[PDB]
């Protein structure tokens, strides 16, 4: 539910990003796509090669969500409600696949903040990647 | 388990670098620490209320040693990661009881902590042969489920 | 997320249960046992036989707070708050199992109520069981 | 897929009343009535906006068959299921790309669906039977990911 050490955690560890949220979101991305190839079957219209503009141009869609999610912590379901009808409702993601993303995430993260990223502050992004994995996941729920 | 030679260099090459004294503890602290109902199966190993006792805990630190040592032992048996494991296998499951879902999670944390200490070095490339890897030893504990 | 039709679907359902609710609770308790062997380790000061009055009275009280649940569904953090921490906090129960029993709590009732069991009351009732799992296992998300 | 003969004598009889006709169209219909993005492999069958649209549409009962057909043709050879299903393996794993979790999914449902139609006679011993055997169903089919 995020308690008031993990949205400490979660604001701190994100600030560290800063401009590089575009780029770590195309690199998560990535890191899915290879690990997780039962994954690509959505995005028939991209293409998934390392230097793909496409991967590149939508990381940034992503970083941007979960600075929209880091930044409205208190009210995640309203202000991702879009997000929701979108990942639910249209394409019909299926839930698993927010988990192995999520997972890629932290890989990305860790990999780019060493310091930041001690084992409170890893449940703790853990925790607030799961909670943007339920909203998005809810018009199913 | 298959593993292309090229994916079968990354692996090598980088897990030839790993301080397995320290990353063993890394992975099993971790694994305590974000996942919580995991410390039902080291009640124990004593005091684990705050992730700082849990990672200066030394019962972790020695556990995660030997935890370690399985992977390895595994990484050098690709081949057969089914046998290799036979053993631990009726350990986790008919004596543990520990759910396979858990070992996904210490395969996924492992996979953390390495990119942690690699860094950049840890590539989509290197990481994708990993899972491969952390997943072909998270389905040989579980054999003994089927 | 429980949409006005599943909220309908959920108290019909539980209202055709009636007083075999303290029943039925036994029986799906009694089938994870037996499906899911993993489970038992968390009652080990029960006689998991087929007749333990253990598990007889203790199937009641899991009808309870199912029944507490459905009337008080919209607001279930509130009301089953209490119960969160005790499956949480205390017995660390893995999330896993929520879903091995709100299987066995289906398989339960559609073999009790043949003719309301219809795949809109299924759906309904799997999406009700989700959220009682999300809420009992927040105090860890 | 160990099955005592206690266990075998259970699935036998019972599923040898099983109308496969109905029963394999009951089953997928219900999988993509709760689990929504399993629609998503069934974009050609037609309109299935509805509950009543899905579980009425002409494609998904004649799928259904098929569907049980797999089932009792692996239930005819539980002693090597993973062969068995070699061919259905590559098809769903690396051409259709269905996430090895939907298959647990299918075999809870399928064994809801032999609740619903059973009722008492379907006892808790009787389900842990089929249960092992879904679970070994679904471990089949997701061998060619490994
Ligand atoms: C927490 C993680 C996720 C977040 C924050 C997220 C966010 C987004 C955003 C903001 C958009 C684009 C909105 C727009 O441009 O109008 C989007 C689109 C999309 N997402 Fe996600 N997403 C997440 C996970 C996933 C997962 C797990 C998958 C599947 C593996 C997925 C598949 C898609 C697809 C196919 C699109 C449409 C892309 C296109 O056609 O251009 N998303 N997502
Ligand atoms: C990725 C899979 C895992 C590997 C490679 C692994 C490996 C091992 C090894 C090598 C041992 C020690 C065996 C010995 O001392 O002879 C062990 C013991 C044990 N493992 Fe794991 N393990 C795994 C996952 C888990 C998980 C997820 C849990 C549950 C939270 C778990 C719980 C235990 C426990 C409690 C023991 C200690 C038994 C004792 O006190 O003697 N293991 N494991
Ligand atoms: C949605 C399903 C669940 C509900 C509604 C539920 C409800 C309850 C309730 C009301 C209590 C007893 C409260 C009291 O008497 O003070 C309880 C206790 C307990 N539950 Fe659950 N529970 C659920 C799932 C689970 C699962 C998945 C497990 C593990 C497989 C579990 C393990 C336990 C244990 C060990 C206790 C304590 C029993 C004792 O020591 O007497 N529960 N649960
Ligand atoms: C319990 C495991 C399952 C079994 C036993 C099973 C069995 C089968 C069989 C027998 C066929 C037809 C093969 C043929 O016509 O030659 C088939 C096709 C197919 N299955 Fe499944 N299946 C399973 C799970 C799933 C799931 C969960 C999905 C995904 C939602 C899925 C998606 C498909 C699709 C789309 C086809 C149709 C291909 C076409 O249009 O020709 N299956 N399956």
């Amino acid at each position: 539910v995020l308690s008031p050490a993990d949205k400490t955690n979660v604001k701190a560890a994100w600030g560290k990003v800063g401009a590089h949220a575009g780029e770590y979101g195309a690199e998560a991305l990535e890191r899915m796509f290879l690990s997780f190839p039962t994954t690509k079957t959505y995005f028939p219209h991209f293409d998934l090669s390392h230097g793909s503009a496409q991967v590149k141009g939508h990381g940034k869609k992503v970083a941007d969500a979960l600075t929209n999610a880091v930044a409205h912590v208190d009210d995640m379901p309203n202000a991702l409600s879009a997000l929701s009808d979108l990942h639910a409702h249209k394409l019909r993601v299926d839930p698993v696949n927010f988990k192995l993303l999520s997972h890629c995430l932290l890989v990305t993260l860790a990999a780019h903040l060493p310091a930041e990223f001690t084992p409170a502050v890893h449940a703790s992004l853990d925790k607030f990647l799961a909670s943007v994995s339920t909203v998005l996941t809810s018009k199913y729920r | 388990v298959h593993l292309t030679p090229e994916e079968k260099s990354a692996v090598t090459a980088l897990w030839g670098k790993v301080n397995v004294d320290e990353v063993g503890g890394e992975a099993l602290g971790r694994l305590l620490v974000v996942y919580p109902w995991t410390q039902r199966f080291f009640e124990s190993f004593g005091d684990l209320s705050t992730p700082d006792a849990v990672m200066g805990n030394p019962k972790v630190k020695a556990h995660g040693k030997k935890v370690l040592g399985a992977f390895s032992d595994g990484l050098a048996h690709l081949d057969n990661l089914k046998g290799t494991f036979a053993t631990l296998s009726e350990l986790h499951c008919d004596k543990l009881h520990v759910d396979p879902e858990n070992f996904r999670l210490l395969g996924n944390v492992l996979v953390c902590v390495l990119a942690h200490h690699f860094g950049k070095e840890f590539t989509p490339p290197v990481q994708a042969a990993y899972q491969k890897v952390v997943a072909g030893v998270a389905n040989a504990l579980a054999h003994k489920y089927h």
